[PDB]
Order: C-alpha cells, then sequence, then structure tokens
RNA sequence: UCAGGGAACUGAAACAUCUCAGUACCUGAAGGAGAAGAAAGAGAAUUCGAUUCCGUUAGUAGCGGCGAGCGAACCCGGAU
RNA sequence: GAAACGAUGACUGAAUCCGCGCGGACCACCGCGCAAGGCUAAAUACUCCCAGUGACCGAUAGCGCAUAGUACCGUGAGGG
RNA sequence: UGUUAUGGCGUGCCUAUUGAAGCAUGAGCCGGCGACUUAGACCUGACGUGCGAGCUUAAGUUGAAAAACGGAGGCGGAGCGAAAGCGAGUCCGAAUAGGGCGGCAUUAGUACGUCGGGCUAGACUCGAAACCAGGUGAGCUAAGCAUGACCAGGUUGAAA
RNA sequence: AACCGAACCUGGAGAUAGCUAGUUCUCCCCGAAAUGUAUUGAGGUACAGCCUCGGAUGUUGACCAUGUCCUGUAGAGCACUCACAAGGCUAAAACCUUAUGAAACUCCGAAGGGGCACGCGUUUAGUCCGGGAGUGAGGCUGCGAGAGCUAACUUCCGUAGCCGAGAGGGAAACAACCCAGACCAUCAGCUAAGGUCCCUAAAUGAUCGCUCAGUGGUUAA
RNA sequence: GUAGGGGAGCGUUCAGUCCGCGGAGAAGCCAUACCGGAAGGAGUGGUGGAGCCGACUGAAGUGCGGAUGCCGGCAUGAGU
RNA sequence: GCGACUGUUUACCAAAAUCACAGCACUCUGCCAACACGAACAGUGGACGUAUAGGGUGUGACGCCUGCCCGGUGCCGGAAGGUCAAGUGGAGCGGUGCAAGCUGCGAAAUGAAGCCCCGGUGAACGGCUAAGGUAGCGAAAUUCCUUGUCGGGUAAGUUCCGACCUGCACGAAAGGCGUAACGAUCUGGGCGCUGUCUCAACGAGGGACUCGGUGAAAUUGAAUUGGCUGUAAAGAUGCGGCCUACCCGUAGCAGGACGAAAAGACCCCGUGGAGCUUUACUAUAGUCUGGCAUUGGGAUUCGGGUUUCUAGAAACUUGGAUUUCUAACCUGAAAAAUCACUUUCGGGGACCGUGCUUGGCGGGUAGUUUGACUGGGGCGGUCGCCUCCCAAAAUGUAACGGAGGCGCCCAAAGGUCACCUCAAGACGGUUGGAAAUCGUCUGUAGAGCGCAAAGGUAGAAGGUGGCUUGACUGCGAGACUGACACGUCGAGCAGGGAGGAAACUCGGGCUUAGUGAACCGGUGGUACCGUGUGGAAGGGCCAUCGAUCAACGGAUAAAAGUUACCCCGGGGAUAACAGGCUGAUCUCCCCCGAGAGUCCAUAUCGGCGGGGAGGUUUGGCACCUC
C-alpha cells in the first residue's frame, strides 16, 4: 500500500490504441533483391508477425531502387525512398 | 497553507481577454479593493491582471 | 522540555585548494561569515557557491570578514 | 498490480523506472513558481528493482 | 448436473464497502450423463452464423475503501 | 459510475410490415436482428462397479480394516 | 585388545540468550513414525544444451514395445508521449534549455533442462481461545403438563 | 447427559496464528548484525548500512608523510551577557583599585579531528552491475558527557577494545581484564602476560634499604 | 567462528543400462585390533533360509536426540 | 446488627444480610386487549379470563410515616410558527436532428409521522447552577482522620452497648425510623461444664512394624548425588580452596534438592478472543408514517379543465376533506364445535389487515472500533516544525535531559532607484525636573532588523521618499541533503517586462519555523480520448479549490466503554514476594567544640557542620526465577 506507490502522484490517461509493424530501411535495402515487397513477400521475408498494420520508417541510409506498399510510412522514409528512386503505395 | 473564514484570503486571478491564473494570496487587512497588478497571459503577454474576483 | 528541536546542516562544502566545478555549492553558511570573492556568487540563504572551473581560494581577514575566490586552472 | 499501471511506475529502454516528482499534486498550492512546474522528471532505482514487479508483465 | 436457499472464520497486516464465494451447508428435481440449443445474437468486416467443450486471445480490455484485490469477450486454432 | 442491456417484487401494460428491439447516457444517420411457444442426438462432467497397467505402498506403509465399521466409547448424532 | 590402580586435566546436550554446568526450557529408556515440498505454457537470475536475426509451439490429429504431425499463439525485431500521434527520433515549450533514447569504442535472441529466489495455493511441521453451517440431546439437571403413590408416633388445642 | 459469561456431533477446516517449540549426512571457503530512517510502529515489517556468490574495472583501496585549507572543544580569559568578593567615590546606578564563576558568556585558544592534492614512500584492497541472505533485543571495561546521589552488575549517547561468534596462558574459581587469534601431527626448542619456599613448572637468587604490623592479606575524617 | 552465502562430496529407496553373485547359501542380523580427509566402505568369522552387491545415469514419501512431539515395548519408584 | 415471618438458591469451596413472600404503589390494557412464541393476514398462550380483571415495574408483615428541586432525560397532552422523504407539479437549462419530434438535468408552490418549541408528571431516570435535606437516624454492614470523646463491663476491653455530634461521602417505597415472633444468620457478654489450655498421662481399638500370598502409582537428562567459605546469569552436591567422611540397609523426620502437580489464573505484551454495556460506529427484527395496489357508491365542500344559451349556467367532470351507503374485505350467531355451505342475518366496513415504496424511532438484536511513547502498566505528560545547550574545536549523535519559539504576517515589511545612520551618557534648555521634544560633546554600535533564539549585518540587511508588479511564463549547467519519497541553493538561455543615465538588478521578503504524500470530488482554460460513424455524456492534460488527516509519512468515507465470570498465545524482554547490586532515606559509630551543666565545653549533654559503619527501613535498579 504505503510505501512509495501510492503517495505517488500519478493518473494519465490510458487509451494504447492502434500499433504499427516496424519494417526498416536497412533491412529493406542493402541485401536481398528488392524482391518488389507489397504486403504478399512479408510472410516470408522474416517481416512476418501481422495482427496489426504495417508501417515503415527511415534507419540505414543506402541508394537503391525499390518500391514497397505497406500501410503507412514517415516523412524522410518518403524522401529517402524517393531520393534513391522508387515508391510507397498506400491505401485511401 | 491552512485556511478558513478568518482574514488575508487566497485570491483568483483573471484578465482582460487572457486566461490565467496569478492565486496570490491577498489580504484585507490594511488594504484591499483592488488586487489589480501587471500580468502575462496566455499569448501577448505583458497586460494588466484583476485578481479581483 | 520535550522539545527535540532540529537537525539543520550548515558546515563549509568545498575546502581550499579543492577544484570545483561550476555549480559547485562551495559553503552552507548562516549569514555571511565568507563572503564573495572573485568567482563566487551568493543565494538567498547565504551560500556560497562556483560561478567557473577552478582551485578554491580561501581569503581570511583577521576574520570578522573573511572571502572565497576561484583561480582559474585551464 | 493493477493500480501502477496509468500511474508512473513506467519503465524506460535501459530497464530502469520513472516515477517522477509528487511535490505538491493538486491540493495545497499557491506557494511559488519553480515548484509548481517542479512537477518533474525523476527516480531513483533503489527501489526500482522492487518496482516494476507490480508492473511486469505490461511493462 | 440443473435449480430453490445461502454461511463464517480468513484477506484487506485493525474494520463496515469489498475478500473469502455463490465457496461450504440444507433443500427440490433427474438421468447415465446433465445442462445448453436453432440469433429481436455476437460484432465493426455492409464479417459471422444453434449449443457445449478445449487451446488461445490474456493478467490484456476492464471492475476496485482505483485499496486488498477481481478479471472478460470478439477474431483465431481444434473436439463435435 | 456518464450505466446501456438482460432480469424481475410493486404500480403501470404500445405498435405490428413505409412495423418492431438492439448496437454501453442520449439524438440522427448507418448496420446487425424478428422477442413475448415447445422439442431437440454428438463433442462435456463423474466414478458405486469391472479391466488393464505403475522410477505406487509392502504390515507404525498402503483405505480405517492383509477385511471390521467388528471389538470398543457415547443417551445419541457420532466416533473407532 | 580387555580390565584395572594411581597421577594430571575436566562445569551434561538442546533451545533460548547481553549472558547457561545452571537452582531457566525440554526429555524415563530403546526402537520404529516424524517437518523447507508440490502445481502453473507465472516472474527473475546462475549454469548447460539446440538452433540463432531469428527461436518455439498450445489444444488437438494420427500412430501408440515407438513418436511424428499440428503455426492459432508467444518472445526478439523502436523508441517517446497523458493520449491523439510521430518516428531514430519522441516529449514538455512560442526552436534550441532538458527527460527519455538510438548511435555506442562495441554489448543479439529463443526454446528446453537442472538449480538460486519471487508470486498464488495449507506452502517448513506441530499448537490455539474462537467464528459459521447442518444436525444430535430434557433417559443428568432446570420447569410445565396429565395421571398415581407417600408422610411411625407424640405435643399444642383456633374458628364455630 | 460428571468442565455452559453460549451444550454436544459432523462439517467449512490443513480457519488464522506479527506468538512458542522443533527443523535429521560430511568435509572446505568466506562471514556478519543487534546501527539509521519510516511505521495503529516498538519482541514486528519496508529501505539503507554490514555478509556472501558471479561478471566487469583493475589500483582508484589501506596506513603513514608533505602541502593546503575548515573548526571553536581542553585550556584560559573578563573585552560583551548573567553571576559574584573587600574597599574608594556619590541625589541605588554609573565609575576606579583589588578579586573570581559559567553547558545554553567569549578578547582569545591548542592537542587532536575532517575535506582535497600528492606520492617523495610501505602496502595491497577499493568501485559498478546482477543472484541469495541474515541481523534490525546487545553486554562489559577505560576514556568524553547527560541524567542519577560525581549511587547501582543502573540508564542514554559518543569513542576505542573484547565477549557476542574466541578456544589457548594469566588473574584460586571467574564472558568482558592482562598476554596472545587454535589447518593437521610430535614424549623437540624460544618467549608474552604472569611467575620461580611445599601443595605445581621455575633463583629458600644477588646488593643496598624499609617495615615488627601478620602491616602484607577490611575505608576515612 | 553464530545466523547467512559458496564449493566439493557420503548414505538409503525406487528406475534404466552394464558387470555379475547365490542351496558348497542371498538380504538382514551379531563380533572384530583393517582401509579412507569425513559422511563412510571392505576383509574374515557367527547367525540366517531366500534372494542380492558393484559401476553409470535418472527420479525421491532420502538421512533424527530433542518438538511436555506419535505408536509400541521395557525400566524407576519396590517386593514399596 | 440484618432480614419480618415457613420457605428459596451458587449439582462439585459461598445458605446468607441474596431470591421469593403476603401487603403497598406507578403505569399499561375496552377484548380478534395490552403482551408474548411464530418462515405465517396460520395457529396458540393471555382466556373458554375481560377493568374490585390481565401485563409490566419497583418496594417488601405490621406500625408511624414518605419532604424540597420538572433545569437536563423519558413519558403523557398541546398547538401559532421553524425544519423534513418519496410524491403531485414543472419556470428554466442542455444535447441531437433540416424538421415534427426524441431525449440529459432541474425550482417555486404543494406533501406525513416526527424533530426544534409551549405545558405538565417524580411510589418516572433522576439531583440536595432546578433546588439545595421535612421528620427520623448518625464514629452506623455507611467513619477517611480513628484505638474520635465521656461513660458501661474487665485486674487490663483497637471489639461490644450507651450517649454526643466534627455525617471524609445517612435520609425517606434503589424506602426512613421502629417493631413482638421467627433464624444451622451475625456480633459482644454472662451462667453452667469440660484436655481448648497450664501439661500432659494411662488404657482401648483400627493402621504403622514383622512373616507367608497377590502387588500398583505419581516422578524420572544421566548420576559414582557431603560440610564451610568464596566464585560463577546474582540462593552451587557437580567450579575454587579448606574441612569432613569404611561398605550396604531398616524404622523414622521433612531442611535442601529453587522438591511433584497444572506451557502463572497475578502483571505486561498480541493492531488475539468472547460475555456485557451505552447519548462509540454501522446495520436491522420490530414499530410508526406518506403515496401506490386490493379498493367500491352517493350526497356535500373546494382548485381547475374541456363542451355552450346570454361577467351567468348546463355539463362528459379530474382531484382533496367531511358525511354516508354497500355488493369487496373482516367478523359473530343459527340443526352442522376447525371449515365449507344456505340463510334471518348481526355487526364492522372501504377503514382494518395485507402487498410495494417513503421518512422517523429502534443496545431488542448484530457486526466491530476503542493508537503509540512509557525505567511494569495506568493517571500525568509527549507526538509535526524552528533555535540554542548537551554535541567530546568536521558532518553527525540519545534520554519522560537543560531553556524558548511556529502553524503567521507584509499590496508593501516586496523589485529597483536615490539619499539618511543608530543605543547610551555628560552639559544647557518653556507642557519638564527617572523617561519627553530640541540642542551641541563623546559614541566599531554598547541599536536596529514584524515575531523565538543563534548566525549575520556601519561600504547595510537598519531608517526614508520616487517609480512600480520579477510575489512572471518557458527552463534548468552544476552541487548541498535524505534509506526512500521530500527538501535546498543556483549560474546562465528564451519570451516578455520593472527601476536606473549607466554598469546592472529582480523569477517575493537578512537567512534558518509560518506545514500535508496519495485518493475521491469543486472551479477556469486547452481541445487529446470518447466504445458502428458525426456529435454529446463521461474521461484526460495546464492551472487552481477543500486536511488541529495535530497520534502531524496521513488505517475506513464512517467507531466509546467493561469484565472479579473471563478464555487463548507468550514474557523473567516486564511489575507485585524473596534474593541480588546500590545505600539516597533508615539504624548505628566517630571528629569538631558553640553553649547548657551556679562556677568548669568533655560528670553527663553536643547546636552549626564534618567523616565512616551496617544492610534490619521505605526505595532505586530489572540481574536469576511468569
Ligand atoms: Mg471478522
Ligand atoms: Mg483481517
Ligand atoms: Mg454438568
Ligand atoms: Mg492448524
Ligand atoms: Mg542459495
Ligand atoms: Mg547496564
Ligand atoms: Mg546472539
Ligand atoms: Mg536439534
Ligand atoms: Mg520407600
Ligand atoms: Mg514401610
Ligand atoms: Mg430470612
Ligand atoms: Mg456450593
Ligand atoms: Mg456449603
Ligand atoms: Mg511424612
Ligand atoms: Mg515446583
Ligand atoms: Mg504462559
Ligand atoms: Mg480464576
Ligand atoms: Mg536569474
Ligand atoms: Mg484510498
Ligand atoms: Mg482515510
Ligand atoms: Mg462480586
Ligand atoms: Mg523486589
Amino acid at each position: 500500500r504505503s510505501r512509495l506507490i501510492a503517495r505517488l502522484p500519478k493518473r494519465g490517461f490510458n487509451n494504447v490504441g492502434t500499433t504499427y509493424e516496424v519494417v526498416k530501411l536497412s533491412q529493406l535495402q542493402d541485401l536481398e533483391d528488392t524482391t518488389f515487397d507489397r504486403d504478399t513477400l512479408e510472410a516470408y521475408r522474416l517481416v512476418r508477425r501481422k495482427n496489426r498494420p504495417v508501417k515503415l520508417l527511415a534507419s540505414g541510409e543506402i541508394s537503391r531502387a525499390v518500391t514497397v506498399h505497406v500501410d503507412a510510412a514517415s516523412a524522410a522514409a518518403i524522401k529517402a525512398v524517393e531520393a534513391a528512386g522508387g515508391r510507397v503505395v498506400l491505401p485511401e | 497553507a491552512k485556511d478558513g473564514p478568518r482574514i488575508i484570503v487566497k485570491m483568483e486571478s483573471s484578465a482582460g481577454t487572457g486566461f490565467y491564473y496569478t492565486t496570490t494570496k491577498n489580504r484585507r487587512n490594511t488594504q484591499a479593493k483592488l488586487e489589480l497588478k501587471k500580468y502575462d497571459p496566455v499569448a501577448k503577454k505583458h497586460v494588466v491582471f484583476r485578481e479581483k474576483k | 522540555n520535550g522539545r527535540d528541536s532540529n537537525p539543520k546542516y550548515l558546515g563549509v562544502k568545498k575546502f581550499g585548494g579543492e577544484v570545483v566545478k561550476a555549480g559547485n555549492i562551495l559553503v552552507r553558511q548562516r549569514g555571511t561569515k565568507f563572503k564573495a570573492g572573485q568567482g563566487v556568487g551568493m543565494g538567498r540563504d547565504h551560500t556560497l557557491f562556483a560561478l567557473s572551473d577552478g582551485k578554491v581560494v580561501f581569503i581570511n581577514k583577521g576574520k570578522g570578514a573573511r572571502f572565497i575566490s576561484i583561480e582559474a586552472a585551464q | 498490480t493493477h493500480k501502477m499501471a496509468k500511474r508512473r511506475i513506467k519503465i524506460t529502454g535501459t530497464g530502469k523506472v520513472m516515477a517522477f516528482k509528487s511535490g505538491k499534486r493538486h491540493q495545497n498550492t499557491g506557494k511559488s513558481g519553480d515548484e509548481i512546474r517542479g512537477k518533474g522528471k525523476g527516480f531513483v532505482l533503489a527501489k526500482a528493482e522492487w518496482a516494476r514487479m507490480k508492473l511486469m508483465l505490461p511493462r
């Protein structure tokens, strides 16, 4: 009860909503084939988890031609996919 | 900090158009009518605050 | 009677010829015993502290007035 | 145990523990200004070791 | 197994809400099993399609002198 | 608790097909759904009984009993 | 090896304790019974094995002197925040002060096993006074009811 | 129904038990604690402190010397404050001569003590992360205090050392006191404190004295 | 060297595997001057009348002097 | 003395002065009675009774009697007003949708018992500020001081009887004061008689003893178990030194073995238990009360409504009070006992009961609470914060150790800017002549600083005017301090300020006290969540508000007592006995000599002081034994 657990002043607000699967650029570029990912290959590409949508963010910085279909992506990730050429699709 | 019916008081605050709380104890003893000071609200700051409420 | 009084603290926190850092609390005192020299600031409670880094120097006047200063290290 | 969740025992990347500062939460204020934004960020881990035992699974 | 009725010590390091637990006990009805069942539903896909059972979701979502503590369901995998 | 919905003890007791209940105060929209009638194997639980087994006991162990609810105790429930 | 005479030395054991030969606890003696477990896909560590940027299965199905199948799910894989959200950045704030953190100069996991702990259950074994539920008792005793039985002998001498 | 401030039997029920007892095979390596803070807390729990194991770091530890600073005790002193001793002086006081007392007075003031740097030199532990703890009732003596009666095998702190958990020699006996820390063996030798007439090991030793009391081997005015 | 942590090990039961022994006598029981750093383990002798060491690994209802502990037997007081 | 009396009670330590008792009193109850058992509108006891009856309560034959105080409490009765639940009623506020509309909340008026309020009652609880003791009694079963004071009896009388009265704290139905008789009652005294005794003796029998037969028990670490003195956890056969002592029994004794017996029943400890209590907390049987249901009709009063011929009336009327009817319902009678029936009916009657809800009352029951410190506990005291001393020249440090303060204040006592300098004495000055205001002289301050004290302060923090809101927002390099959580100080960066010409200073006050973690809610702001979606409800974030949570790190939102009827778990951690150490107080001795002793201190006597002994006193301490 009273040993420094209560007496501790927090409330906050609990939600914990939508959580995206992290897909590193560093993985996608460098190795493999640029296999033209979509949502298909992700199963065998060792990105298979599911339960949640898929999201792409920039980690490793390298030039390649790549085209990735995910649910969402970041600004600098978009920038890095386009800078080395490519496209990232999103549903409406 | 204890509070009750007594003299002085803990006084509340607001401004022209600015929405803000200074909360300074006023004192009804010698003089309290105007609680007016210069205090600086949400945005533009730099204005007059009426702590008279 | 039964009034157990109080803990307080005081003491002189950083001694002479000690290398302190900027922000170090030098002396905890009541009034001004030690007075702020060159390099040394003084807070509300008349604490003496350091504005820079360097060797700590004590100045003694015949008591009645004292000083703490900081000689640069560099 | 289900208390410590929305309240902060919160765990970090290093497996350290976030409580911060209680100084005055809601009742009993009307003293100074930097005690009030003195609502903080900070903790010791001496009592973290047994803290997160309460938060263990949903950290 | 279903139902009518329904404890306290104990836990909260005291104690009233809480916990013990619808547990123990009494009672009624019945079979080899019972209960349950054929959406005025679950649910957020304009998905699913009676019930029960197991795994699982998941100590999650939540309930609480927000204390001690309590704790789902949908999806999904199987028995049938 | 903002407490919906099911459930009833009391008092009240509307529609029925451009109708009716639901979707967690509430409204619109949107979407699922037809209550106030019954029956309904199988997957499930248990071990009085029988069988087969065991890094289960082997006479102070193993059920209490290598048979005994006997001797024995109690008015008795009961114990043994 | 057995026994012994003399010499020297010599304050039972256990618990409980500041302190025990204690005039403090326990215990007649010998035998046998007799106390730190077990359970969960719990948590956290040490060691060990297998794969390893991946590692495992659960229920069940099929075989069952045998084990295989079963990817539902779980753990790594990104952090920050009250959250919406954003992302190697995230937060508080009107941009620069900081908390958390990735980079590190570099720090890989997961499944199984044994063990060190933790949590939930009796949780090392033995010990309460009590509390609650359902029943058994007035053949003892406390009274009631119905119905029967009983009080040698002597003294006293009221109303009418 | 031989034990009624709520009968008896079974059951919940292995109630709960901050309480008491008990807790069995061996050798080895470490090694404590009875302090601090909070507690419907005081014989109890949590955290810290002290123990052990493992990893890393790897002299940062340790004593002692030099240099540097901080201090207001012992003492002392009367310059402030309170107290007080004889006299001078003059509407009590002030004031002068002489003279003292002080934890809550101080013009002064050590020894020692603490921080830091350094190694001039000897040593040889420290620190961080992670696993398991136990102890949170102390005792005595010398020193420095408060209580107390300048009593107590008292009580409460500070400080060393020992017992605690320490056997061995000494002090008849005798936890703490004196000397000294037991790995094992021996019918070998040197010493410490203590001792050297007989009971027991060892000079009924040496020289110069003192005491005639059994002082020695029961205290004072 | 006490609580406490760490390390090596001894013994008992069951279990799998290996080596085996036993009516020219098993386990157990009894005596003993030997071995081992200890838990312990051998040798020969005496009883016994069916079974049983040793090695390696695994699993424990696995090691008693105490608990006014449990069952049993037998002492003391005493020929009182 | 006590009770009047026979009687009755603690099976197994109390037979009584306890209980009962006839008699007395208060009060309740009109009869399906009050009242009581009861899941129950069943039934029954009251009672096949019915107001010289029935319950409850307290006193306790009989006799004389029973006083003052209705403030508080209860109880009855009262009524103007004050407060109060559902409920009828519904101004308004709000969401939502294009809208009809659907929906969150909601007051005024009206609404019951009860409660505040008035009165009264004491053979109601009561008391001797509501009044204060009428009679009677009084050193009593009551009396502390106390063996009260006289007296009686006795050789002597702490008891006893009688008086008195100063009744520590008698007193009138929790009865006062008497009373013949009664008593295994209780106290004092006589007579008688005795082995109770001075003071024991002899005799008997039945056990004790011996022999033959049968033959237990509690206890038991093992014993090969002496005395003194000392030491040891403080009371030694088992340690030391010294003494003693040939081996083994039988009859006997009870000093020791802290002998046996029962996990001390005393005491303290346990956030142990149980019985009881009440104006502790909380619920509740029970009970009262408003509305709704069974539950209906008509006359009549009153608020209104809709319909309609000239502010009237007719009226489907809707509700409230009275009145009254009757088919519901209740209930008695008649050949058919509890019922069902037909009835003349009889009576009650829309009540009563009963069901749902509303508010009250509710130790009748029921679950629980009722801190700690503490030289045992209790009572007193103390719980947080600040300052100095203790505190052993660093920090630190306990005690129911030595002194004092805080729970605020300050719109200016703050920011800045500018100037000013105090206390006190001597001399001389009119309301003066200790102290005023003014004046010159000295004046490291001997003053001042809102409050406690320490430190600090003369180049000011002291005293003053000027302008003013830094008593700001966003943040924090680096440190002091704490086990933690708290706490403290702070350069500098920004947005924006204030004073100054300026360097610059300011994020409250010379500093150290002027305080409250969490939780649950109130208020303003921001718009993050918001459950099919767009909203809204509710939540979240930034401010803020409510704490003698004062036992002050805070136990629940909500809590007092008693046990001698007591129970369990423990404590020699901790009282009372004894011992132990101590020796203050207690007992005793000695030193001094002031004086008394006519004269002479020391025949005797020894003030004022001083030094020891003893361990028999009341203690301190808590060491062995709970
Ligand atoms: Mg209870
Ligand atoms: Mg409890
Ligand atoms: Mg009996
Ligand atoms: Mg038990
Ligand atoms: Mg271990
Ligand atoms: Mg002592
Ligand atoms: Mg010990
Ligand atoms: Mg033992
Ligand atoms: Mg005998
Ligand atoms: Mg005899
Ligand atoms: Mg009588
Ligand atoms: Mg009796
Ligand atoms: Mg008797
Ligand atoms: Mg005898
Ligand atoms: Mg005894
Ligand atoms: Mg006891
Ligand atoms: Mg008793
Ligand atoms: Mg600043
Ligand atoms: Mg709470
Ligand atoms: Mg509370
Ligand atoms: Mg009595
Ligand atoms: Mg005594």
